[PDB]
């Protein structure tokens, strides 16, 4: 019932979805071959929204892992829980976009657009009833956001009323990995306001800045952003996969936090998160997190919402609490910051609760909330566009894959527009 | 001998069923099979020894009759009453009341059909839902036009969850609301209260239960309904029918929607340090603050009072107790409504559950109005629709189930009409 | 003892009289052939156990008539009522009505002739045909100004395939259905609906027929035709001319375009699923999805509604759910049309076919009324003439047929006060 399919690209992707597995798998007793042994029955009755009937008592993750090279394949499949998953979902490339998106989405993803689109309808058509979709990509590169283009475009055209999110990966403002990159999250953008109904924008500098300070760690690694990356997974996709006394889904986020069509973009959130020399002496309470609710330190994609306001926050907990205290507390938020919080939508805060918390954790807390701070990130996004387009820089590479100039324009125009009618909503 | 048929519709709907069925049948010792004539109300005579409720468990969602279907009241309820959808509404009243509602209000208008044809004396029927749960409000609108298209005048009772003014699972809730309200507002004979703040509230303060959960809203609406449905399930010394009900409060057909309240709310603990008498649990009851409604009576004036005893209560006494509720000022009535008092007297004193929140008590009351306060939330969720609607969002959800934004906008002025009436 | 003419024109008004026949020889147990008195309104008694229909099969291509003619009904049919054409209009209304129809419209006008010759009882004529195609617009047209030019005030009844809003097979469908009407207009007696979409919107989600074939559509087309006839073909508590059809539904010429829609499309398994009473039926086909008509009558108002009821129905309940469906307010009328209402009762229920889609039912009704939604799509086919003719497309294609543009454009203007006559 209700099953959503996963579809990985780029090597951040791929990673973001193998530690994705990993902690489903810790949160519904499933070993690293696939064998289930969960306490609870919890865990197991809903375990085909990510899993499959499995012979001989097992269970495969509903996932798909596309890439245009092998090497993180391997090392994917050669890591932990690599056996969970049958080969067939591993299809690969074999000549690399090089962090470019036109050759990702044109000269290597024709040869790659046959296979993702037979083994998603596999999947769909394997299942009983599929819900949505969910994809992780990496904006910066450039293959990665190709693949993401691709197949929420021939996610619309062939399932047009099954919603879904796409958790890119937007680079960081403050270091350019990529030269081209901002031509990567020029056309992914302008792809996203047009073949997805919902995104949250995932910026690295943030989470590094909050593994380095909240979490006080001097060595930061990709693994700690893949294990915060999967605690947002849990904390969005727990309603629907446990039960609860607020039942929720990704339909819910989707109705209360889209607006307009346009406006899709959210940022998301997760706490608490503290160590364990602060986490014996921290209040394990409800103000405690409410106080990290709303702070530009445990903050995701590396825009201050107290700049801009707040379009509608939504609020998912797993614990022991009832349910007063969550309201009150709520409308404390909103009787303190309603500066920062807009005036024409009252009582903007969803509010639902998932009974059971995730394993180690006796609360977590994901918050899910739209600010038009994220129109600052499209604004200098654009305003780079300009500068090196006006030099009429790297075009080659591109023009090389049957491009055009007045295409990019209309792109631009379109975060133009987006950007124009964001600062209108402000 | 006579029937009465109860609907549940949605989330809400299906566990206020299914908490007031485990009332009826731990009131009757009904074990979760059906075994061991006032009980044929609601149960059918089949077989030996056996008892079924007459109801529909619907939703768009499989997750709670699912939920139902795996207690040990399996045996107890017929398989075929529980009802499961594929898509649920998600907070749309129109996705319910167009996309999928539409499919399958043919199989339970059918046989509720039945259920009336085996019942000869169907007294009325039961709604319980929720305006904020898009099934719960466009499902249950369209079964009630259908109810009233297919019964003509006959009674029909509705148990709605209004979403409170600071409590909202959702935030599209307002177009629901008013949709519904707009829609059902000419066929709704009577619907109630249900506000979850104020029972948190209350059973936070009352029942002093510090962490209470959705099993104490549960009973909240069991005991309301028990003690409504005691004068048809038990003799009285004046009992009263549901025909009254709609008679007393319904001079004009625009003003069908009084407040409900029930006293005492009181743990076991709590009960060794407190017996009731006539007077005080009436004027207690009577507070703004035991109302489970969070519109205070006090802002507006009171269209009629109806009094709901169980047990041994003295009518005497009844009637002193409320002529002295009468005298003081705190309480104050229409001009053109001077005589509105009902009482309605049960000699079953209200059940108890074991280990639930209220207290095994020989006597209780049931407070029943129809206050002007209704208008201060009325006229709040209209200026909230107002605002949220002005820049005219999650207008488009409804639009892809296929209707522009007019119907909306005249929705909105019904309701404003409603609001002024006052 | 009394006749009727039908006529069919284009592939759609060939394969429509071919079912209607279908349905009239299995109604009254004609074999292929012609073997075993009011079967005599559509067939003539001439030998031993004879009957042909009173029919004419043109169109401007042979393939259908091809067709018709290698059935197992051959011998049902007379062979000099099929006609064959060379030089298909291929969807050109001015070369079907100019270029080919104009030297085969004699040999048609002159042997129909004959088919009133020997029908002294002609109570009217009926034209089966498409605006799409291009034979079916013009030659039908043409026709239709002979018909009514060599009969004067003959009754003349039209049943018309209009091209949906969305489904067209021909992108120049604009061209003839505007010039169509606009020729036709001042002598069409009455003119129906047909849109295909909506009648695979209703197999798919009444009949639950995921994969349905034109046959569906050629026996709802029969079905309609059938209780249309019933009175005319059967005896009844009211028979219902067609004369009356016409005076009621055109106080004034200008407006003589009625919707039909029939109730119910009920498969066997589903009829197994629901019996009919004529509250519920009458309420369900008065819903604007079940009519096949893509147009929502609630946009506008109701002109007057006609009830078709079909087998033991009775006249007090048809009243009193007339008389429900009156009160509700979903149902609006013309402030100088309130009492529009005319009721025909037949005691023929309706008739099966083996291998079919409909289930074989004692009773049924038939849902005839103008409602002011029909200027709706009058409105949109209009904005897209003008969007289309606005750079002048295609109309080269009726140049060639030897006639400049400005015919097509007081055609437009003259659909337009049409549209605004509203
Ligand atoms: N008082 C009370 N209300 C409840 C309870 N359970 C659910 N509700 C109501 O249900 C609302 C949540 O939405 P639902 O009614 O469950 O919506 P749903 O069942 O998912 O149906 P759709 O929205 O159409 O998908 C809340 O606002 C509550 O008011 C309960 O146990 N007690
Ligand atoms: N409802 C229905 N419509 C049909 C059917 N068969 C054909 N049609 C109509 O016929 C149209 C196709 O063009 P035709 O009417 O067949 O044109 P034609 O017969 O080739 O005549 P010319 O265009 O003059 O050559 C479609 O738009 C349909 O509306 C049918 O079985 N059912
Ligand atoms: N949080 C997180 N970010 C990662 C991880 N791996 C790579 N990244 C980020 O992703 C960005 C590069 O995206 P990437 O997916 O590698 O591009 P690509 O186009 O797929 O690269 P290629 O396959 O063409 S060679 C870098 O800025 C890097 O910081 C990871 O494991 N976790």
């Amino acid at each position: 019932m209700r099953e959503i399919v996963h579809i990985q690209a780029g090597q951040c992707g791929n990673q973001i979805g193998a530690k994705f597995w990993e902690i489903i798998s810790d949160e519904h007793g499933i070993d690293a071959t696939g064998a289930y042994h969960g306490d609870s029955d919890l865990q197991l009755e809903r375990i085909n929204v990510y899993y499959n009937e499995a012979s001989g008592g097992k269970y495969v993750p509903r996932a798909v892992l596309v890439d245009l090279e092998p090497g993180t394949m391997d090392s994917v499949r050669s890591g932990p829980f690599g056996q969970i998953f049958r080969p067939d979902n591993f299809v690969f490339g074999q000549s690399g976009a090089g962090n470019n998106w036109a050759k990702g989405h044109y000269t290597e993803g024709a040869e790659l657009v046959d296979s993702v689109l037979d083994v998603v309808r596999k999947e769909a058509e394997s299942c009983d009833c599929l819900q949505g979709f969910q994809l992780t990509h990496s904006l910066g590169g450039g293959t990665g956001s190709g693949m993401g283009t691709l197949l929420i475009s021939k996610i619309r055209e062939e399932y047009p009323d099954r919603i879904m999110n796409t958790y890119s990966v937007v680079p960081s403002p403050k270091v350019s990995d990529t030269v081209v990159e901002p031509y990567n999250a020029t056309l992914s953008v302008h792809q996203l306001v047009e073949n997805t109904d919902e995104t949250y924008c995932i910026d690295n500098e943030a989470l590094y800045d909050i593994c380095f300070r909240t979490l006080k760690l001097t060595t930061p690694t990709y693994g700690d952003l893949n294990h915060l990356v999967s605690l947002t997974m849990s904390g969005v996709t727990t309603c629907l996969r446990f039960p609860g006394q607020l039942n929720a889904d990704l339909r819910k986020l989707a109705v209360n936090m889209v607006p307009f069509p346009r406006l899709h973009f959210f940022m998301p959130g997760f706490a608490p998160l503290t160590s364990r020399g602060s986490q014996q002496y921290r209040a394990l309470t409800v103000p405690e997190l409410t106080q990290q609710m709303f702070d530009a330190k445990n903050m995701m994609a590396a825009c201050d919402p107290r700049h801009g306001r707040y379009l509608t926050v939504a609020a998912i907990f797993r614990g022991r609490m009832s349910m007063k205290e969550v309201d009150e507390q709520m409308l404390n938020i909103q009787n303190k910051n309603s500066s920062y919080f807009v005036e024409w939508i009252p009582n903007n805060v969803k509010t639902a609760v998932c009974d059971i918390p995730p394993r180690g954790l006796k609360m977590s807390a994901t918050f899910i909330g739209n600010s038009t701070a994220i129109q600052e990130l499209f604004k200098r996004i654009s305003e780079q566009f300009t500068a090196m387009f006006r030099r009429k820089a790297f075009l080659h590479w591109y023009t090389g894959e049957g491009m055009d100039e007045m295409e990019f324009t209309e792109a631009e125009s379109n975060m133009n527009d987006l950007v124009s009618e964001y600062q209108q909503y402000q | 001998m006579r029937e009465c048929i109860s609907i549940h519709v949605g989330q809400a709907g299906v566990q206020i069923g299914n908490a007031c069925w485990e009332l009826y049948c731990l009131e009757h010792g009904i074990q979760p099979d059906g075994q061991m004539d006032s009980f044929n109300t609601f149960f059918s005579e089949t077989g030996a020894g056996k008892h079924v409720p007459r109801a529909v468990f619907v939703d768009l969602e499989p997750t709670v009759v699912d939920e139902v279907r795996t207690g040990t009241y399996r045996q107890l309820f017929h398989p075929e009453q529980l009802i499961t959808g594929k898509e649920d509404a998600a907070n749309n009243y129109a996705r319910g009341h167009y996309t999928i509602g539409k499919e399958i209000v043919d199989l339970v208008l059918d046989r509720i059909r039945k259920l009336a044809d085996q019942c000869t004396g169907l007294q009325g029927f039961l709604i319980f839902h929720s305006f904020g749960g898009g099934t719960g409000s466009g499902f249950t609108s369209l079964l009630m036009e259908r109810l009233s298209v297919d019964y003509g005048k006959k009674s029909k009772l509705e148990f709605a969850i209004y979403p409170a003014p600071q409590v909202s699972t959702a935030v599209v809730e307002p177009y629901n609301s008013i949709l519904t309200t707009h829609t059902t507002l000419e066929h709704s004979d009577c619907a109630f209260m249900v506000d979850n703040e104020a029972i948190y509230d209350i059973c936070r303060r009352n029942l002093d239960i510090e962490r209470p959960t959705y099993t104490n809203l549960n009973r909240l609406i069991g005991q309301i309904v028990s003690s409504i449905t005691a004068s048809l399930r038990f003799d009285g010394a004046l009992n009263v029918d549901l025909t009254e009900f709609q008679t007393n409060l319904v001079p004009y057909p625009r003003i069908h929607f009084p407040l409900v309240t029930y006293a005492p709310v009181i743990s076991a603990e709590k009960a060794y340090h407190e017996q009731l008498s006539v007077a005080e649990i009436t004027n207690a009851c009577f507070e703004p603050a035991n109302q489970m409604v969070k519109c205070d009576p006090r802002h507006g004036k009171y269209m009629a009072c109806c009094m709901l005893y169980r047990g041994d209560v003295v009518p005497k006494d009844v009637n002193a107790a409320i002529a002295t509720i009468k005298t003081k000022r705190t309480i104050q009535f229409v001009d053109w409504c001077p005589t509105g008092f009902k009482v309605g007297i049960n000699y079953q004193p209200p059940t108890v559950v074991p280990g639930g929140d209220l207290a095994k008590v020989q006597r209780a009351v049931c407070m029943l109005s129809n206050t002007t306060a209704i208008a201060e939330a009325w006229a709040r969720l209209d200026h909230k629709f107002d605002l949220m609607y002005a820049k005219r969002a999650f207008v488009h959800w409804y639009v892809g189930e296929g209707m522009e934004e007019g119907e909306f906008s005249e929705a909105r002025e019904d309701l404003a009409a409603l609001e002024k009436d006052y």
